[PDB]
RNA sequence: GGUAUGCGUAGAAGUGUUUGGCGUAAGCCUGCAUGGAGCUGCCAUUGGUACAGAUCUUGGUGGAUAGUAGCAAAUAAUCGAAUGAGAGCCUUGGAGGACUGAAGUGGAGAAGGGUUUCGUGUGAACAGUGGUUGAUCACGAGUUAGUCGGUCCUAAGUUCAAGGCGAAAGCGAAAAUUUUCAAGUAAAACAUAAUUU
RNA sequence: GCCCGUAUAACGUUAAUGAUUACUAGAUGAUGUUUCCAAAGAGUCGUGUUGCUUGAUAGUGCAGCACUAAGUGGGUGGUAAACUCCAUCUAAAACUAAAUAUAACCAUGAGACCGAUAGUAAACAAGUACCGUGAGGGAAAGUUGAAAAGAACUCUGAAUAG
RNA sequence: UUAUAUACAACCUCAACUCAUAUGGGACUACCCCCUGAAUUUAAGCAUAUUAAUUAGGGGAGGAAAAGAAACUAACAAGGAUUUUCUUAGUAGCGGCGAGCGAAAAGAAAACAGUUCAGCACUAAGUCACUUUGUCUAUAUGGCAAAUGUGAGAUGCAGUGUA
RNA sequence: AACUCUAAGCGGUGGAUCACUCGGCUCAUGGGUCGAUGAAGAACGCAGCAAACUGUGCGUCAUCGUGUGAACUGCAGGACACAUGAACAUCGACAUUUUGAACGCAUAUCGCAGUCCAUGCUG
RNA sequence: UGCUUGGACUACAUAUGGUUGAGGGUUGUA
């Protein structure tokens, strides 16, 4: 658009979504908050973690429903909850994949860590409220 | 045979330990495309040679 | 690790280096005129650069 | 006398495998790698068999030390030194 | 602007066919050498086959930019100018009009010094074309190709032009709004303003 | 002179390619006298050259050699300009005393082809077509 | 590139067609039936632009035959028992007929094969017929040395120290000229002594 | 406006712009005038002549051979030859970042390009399966649906099956 | 110091060293550099021409390479280092005067950067490099002196001086 | 009803059409990076269940520091030693079997040495 | 001493010193 160093072709701007590393994929597999969150940080965007709380908003079931995670399928581009289910015929139930792009975030755990993320998203977007 | 040497003892083990068929689970991947292998070898039908 | 840190400080202050510890950087600039060596300049070439300086001038109007 | 009265008569092996090669070349009587040269101190080359050389060509597998060189001398060969914790 | 485009002057004569040919009932087109590996034959070398060359291909140098004139440009910008006004043929080419105020329309010189452009549109919806360029926001849609892998999305119908003299924050500015696409005067570049 | 390797029976093709026993090189011996040196001596540079002597079964030079990295040598800056990189092995790239002249080099219009360059890259040079971006 | 507030998961492209129609004709328009994500009309331009053909390239597939051609050299197999979903075989083991005839279809060695040798287990291609065993797979094991032998010696000969020549690579080469181009030798001053090409 | 992104920009690290301080190294001119000395590249120039080669022709240069230089000289002035001059340069010594070349190698975007009989020989476990002993020749094979939810269990056969 | 009868000291050519201490063949190649130099083809055939001072050609470099500071031009109301592009121009001549080849200063545009050697007179080797011992620090084949410890250096080192 | 002729339905050999493309080639701006300290290519040895492609070198599918800040995954099993870093990428630390330009004489032979210390047994 | 087990070593062409030098080469002091 402006600046000559991004590109916008169709192989290449699926060249580095596909096939981009396996670190940076975390920092792809993001979720909205609820939107109650939004006043306690007032930051939009956050990436899921493997036991979080997560919430289904459109999906098959469109979502009435706190649920855990057991983990995230990172080459997969998806993430379980423990209570969407489905068995085969045998019994034996799955956890079938949604992906993070239509779920929603209820709960995050508030480690050491991942308070600091909060205060890195902190002012930034509150920077962008000046001009 | 019977008079080899120790480069055709050592080669003819690598043209052995790659005569196994595909790993017998490893068709379960993401994106799996290996049926049964490329370079497979009877010994009537395929030379060695090299 | 300090089987090798012991060595190159007390290979220190030496010259004749041992040679798996003589900075391997590359080619090109290894065994070609060092560069603090290779600016020595010649007299006759640091007198025309005394006296007659560049001067930051605009000559204009 | 070439119909197949001389397909048994033809067992004795006339082209060994040679040392820096991998590929049966060295003809055993007169001592010479048939595609590269071991004992001539040069990967005997040719500019007419264009398609042959992408297969002897720098940059068809390993290129150990020639990939560091890459990403060192990109960073600008910084030797010596080694990283602190980020502040 | 025109790029370039060939076939890589080699292609398909990565070779050696030399006629294994006529005859013993098979055909003249040469034939790949030794084989065991499904090429011997099976034809490079000759343009009605699986491998070879297609037709003469296109080497690079062509007549692939145009050279115009110096008095046909400006004979043509002249020649665009005077299609600005006279307003008839311009709702007959698009751009419903049914609510401007003047033709040729010319703006105040104080809408140069605009700046978020939220505030601009006020200025078009108070100009009575905001609801003409929601004509535009119908016409996007996709390229009938070929176009959608070649990374040419589509695009839709060209709206407003506004003529800026001297910049303050109108390219800055407009550049978001869909099909308006602006100019200084001194340049008038051709086919910004009449397209096609 | 200088023999043309065909065996005993002179080259096919053409008779403007036949004749042999008179046939002359082009490089002249005070610039093969340094190849001569700098191949069997894996060491060193050329400088210069000069004769001192003819008869009848060889001619037969003298060449200057220069060390390159004698710790002295690069403290000794006037005639540092030898051993940068791009000087060394001065007998094949022709820019010697002999190798210099041997392929025609000066100016202007007893040379005006050797001027593209070096010598036959004029004939790289002149044949160079310009299909424009704009005619 | 311009354009029609262009249709499009309330079915878009091609595919069929005993639905219907327009042209002189190439070609469209249209209904139904698949199908699952993109497409055309006017007017400016234009590219590797429409195929029955080239003893045309490649990939299916016919008739003959999809059961015809022929699987005919090496004397020649046989009843009964197994087991097997099922046996002229091979797969056995019971008989007992004849071959190979010791310059064998027999026992072990070379070159070349490269895991075939062995047990265990077996479904389909593999064994120009079958298949319960196979030189196929599955799955396991399996090659021990001071004396057998490579290793040392040298044979025709590779021309393979730098004397030489060649623009360089290198030389369809009895390199016999190459300070000492000596292996040296328990040795002695004062090139250790006649010695080794 | 679901998500990174993209938009101006902030964050941060590295250089990069050195006022001063120190140390080290050197320097007084240009300026006109005439006094005294103005030294200059030696088998090479150049002619003959042979042989490639040139736009170069009684010669372009580059070469092997024979020759063998002069000091107010040597070349050079596109017709050879002296002969009169004139003009312009001073042979055989030596170095320098640039504006120029880029199918390589390394990170980078781009469109009137192809859509798996096309496009690099290969979109993928293509210089691999593979044949020739060799030099080397090199093909075939991309695209289940949103999710693997891949078809439990029952019946039949000895089974994959049905 | 040599009837070829000894020492020692130099010199001169010249060795040998598991001495010290260090430099180089190789890989790639598109571009580039000095090399060697062919052929179908065109002339309606072909032999000089052409393919071409061309594909293998392989020895050499690099982020530049070669050139480059004129033994040039031009002959004019003069110009002025080298390289690439536009034009000079498909014109001048070379041509079985066949096919076909083929430049050029001069005109304008980018960039611009000019100067060490040799050799009179330049007029106390005033030179240069190792060594060891410290200064000063630094991943320096390093900066200051010294013993003036060597040796190189008059068969000439240095400063000033160059078409 | 056999059979042969002909349309369509329908099943069947087939992979063409159209769509889709983690790829190709072309276009252009960027930067200097090639080894005697062991390059380029190969041979092998690799790991829990592993042939390859890719990664490496006895520290062998990764490696110190670094950065970002929780997983790879068919499965078992270890982790959560996030909280003093999962796993990535970066990458400066250290490492680099085997062979080349073979820096021992030397290869259809893992063969023959030679010097010197160290380290075990002779003794 | 000799064995087996580690290491370091031990190319050639070659440049400037270092050491030991070889010469009816050239003199000099005897």
């Amino acid at each position: 658009k402006q600046n000559p160093f991004v590109s916008s072709s169709r192989r290449k701007n699926r060249k580095r979504h596909f096939q981009a590393p396996s670190h940076i994929r975390r920092r792809l597999m993001s979720a909205p908050l609820s939107k109650e969150l939004r006043q306690k940080y007032n930051v939009r965007s956050m990436p899921i973690r493997r036991d979080d709380e997560v919430q289904v908003i459109r999906g098959h079931f469109k979502g009435n429903q706190v649920g855990k995670v057991v983990q995230a399928y990172r080459k997969k581009f998806v993430v379980y909850v423990e209570k969407i289910q489905r068995e085969n015929a045998n019994g034996t139930n799955v956890y079938v994949g949604i992906h993070p792009s239509k779920v929603l975030i209820v709960k995050l755990k508030l480690d050491k860590d991942r308070k600091a993320i909060l205060e890195r998203r902190g002012k930034g977007r509150l920077a962008a409220l000046g001009k | 045979a019977a008079h080899k040497s120790f480069r055709i003892k050592q080669k003819l083990a690598k043209k052995l330990k790659q005569n196994r068929s595909v790993p017998q689970w490893v068709r379960l991947r993401t994106g799996n495309t290996i049926r049964y292998n490329a370079k497979r070898r009877h010994w009537r039908r395929t030379k060695l040679k090299l | 690790q300090k089987q090798k840190e012991n060595l190159r400080k007390v290979f220190k202050n030496k010259k004749y280096k041992p040679l798996d510890l003589r900075k391997k950087k590359t080619r090109a600039i290894r065994k070609a005129l060092s560069p603090r060596d290779a600016n020595r300049k010649t007299l006759k070439e640091i007198r025309k650069r005394s006296v007659f300086p560049q001067r930051k001038f605009a000559v204009k109007a | 006398t070439k119909g197949t009265t001389s397909f048994g008569k033809r067992h004795n092996k006339t082209h060994t495998i040679c040392r820096r090669c991998g590929n049966s070349s060295y003809h055993l009587q007169k001592s010479k790698c048939s595609q590269c040269g071991y004992p001539a101190a040069k990967t005997r080359s040719f500019n007419w068999s264009r398609k042959a050389k992408g297969r002897k060509a720098q940059g068809t597998g390993r290129m150990r030390y020639l990939k560091n060189l890459r990403r060192r001398f990109r960073n600008g060969l910084r030797e010596g030194g080694a990283a602190k914790k980020k502040t | 602007n025109r790029q370039a485009y060939a076939v890589s002057e080699l292609a398909g004569h990565q070779t050696s066919a030399e006629s294994w040919g006529t005859g013993r009932a098979v055909a003249r087109i040469p034939r790949v050498r030794g084989g065991g590996t499904h090429r011997s034959g099976q034809g490079a070398f000759g343009n009605m086959c699986r491998g070879g060359r297609m037709f003469a291909p296109t080497k690079t140098f062509r007549r692939w930019h145009r050279k115009v004139n110096v008095n046909q440009r400006r004979y043509a910008l002249v020649s665009a100018i005077a299609a600005s006004g006279v307003p008839a043929l311009v709702q007959s080419k698009g751009h419903v009009i049914d609510g401007v105020s003047e033709f040729p329309l010319v703006v105040s010189d104080e809408v140069q010094k605009v700046q978020k452009t939220k505030q601009a549109v006020i200025f078009l919806r108070r100009l009575k074309i905001w609801a003409d360029i929601q004509k535009v926001y119908k016409s996007q849609r996709f390229r009938a190709g070929r176009g959608t892998m070649r990374d040419r999305r589509r695009i839709a119908r060209r709206g407003p032009l506004v003529v800026y003299d001297k910049d303050e924050g109108l390219r800055k500015a407009f550049r978001n709004i869909p099909g308006i696409e602006t100019i200084n005067v001194d340049k008038l570049n051709l086919l910004k303003l009449a397209p096609g | 002179g200088r023999k043309r390797p065909v065996p005993k029976g002179c080259t096919y093709g053409k008779p403007k390619s036949h004749g042999v026993n008179q046939l002359k090189p082009y490089r002249g011996l005070q610039s093969i006298a340094e190849e001569r040196v700098g191949r069997r001596l894996g060491g060193l540079r050329v400088l210069n050259s000069y004769w001192i002597a003819q008869d009848a079964s060889y001619k037969y030079f003298e060449v200057i050699l220069i060390d390159t990295h004698h710790s002295a040598i690069r403290r000794d800056p006037k005639i540092n300009w030898i051993c940068k990189h791009v000087h060394k092995h001065r007998e094949l790239r022709g820019l010697t005393s002999a190798g210099k002249s041997s392929r025609g080099i000066g100016k202007g219009y007893r040379y005006s082809q050797t001027i593209g360059g070096s010598r036959r890259a004029a004939w790289k040079r002149k044949n160079r077509e310009h299909m424009h971006r704009k005619r």
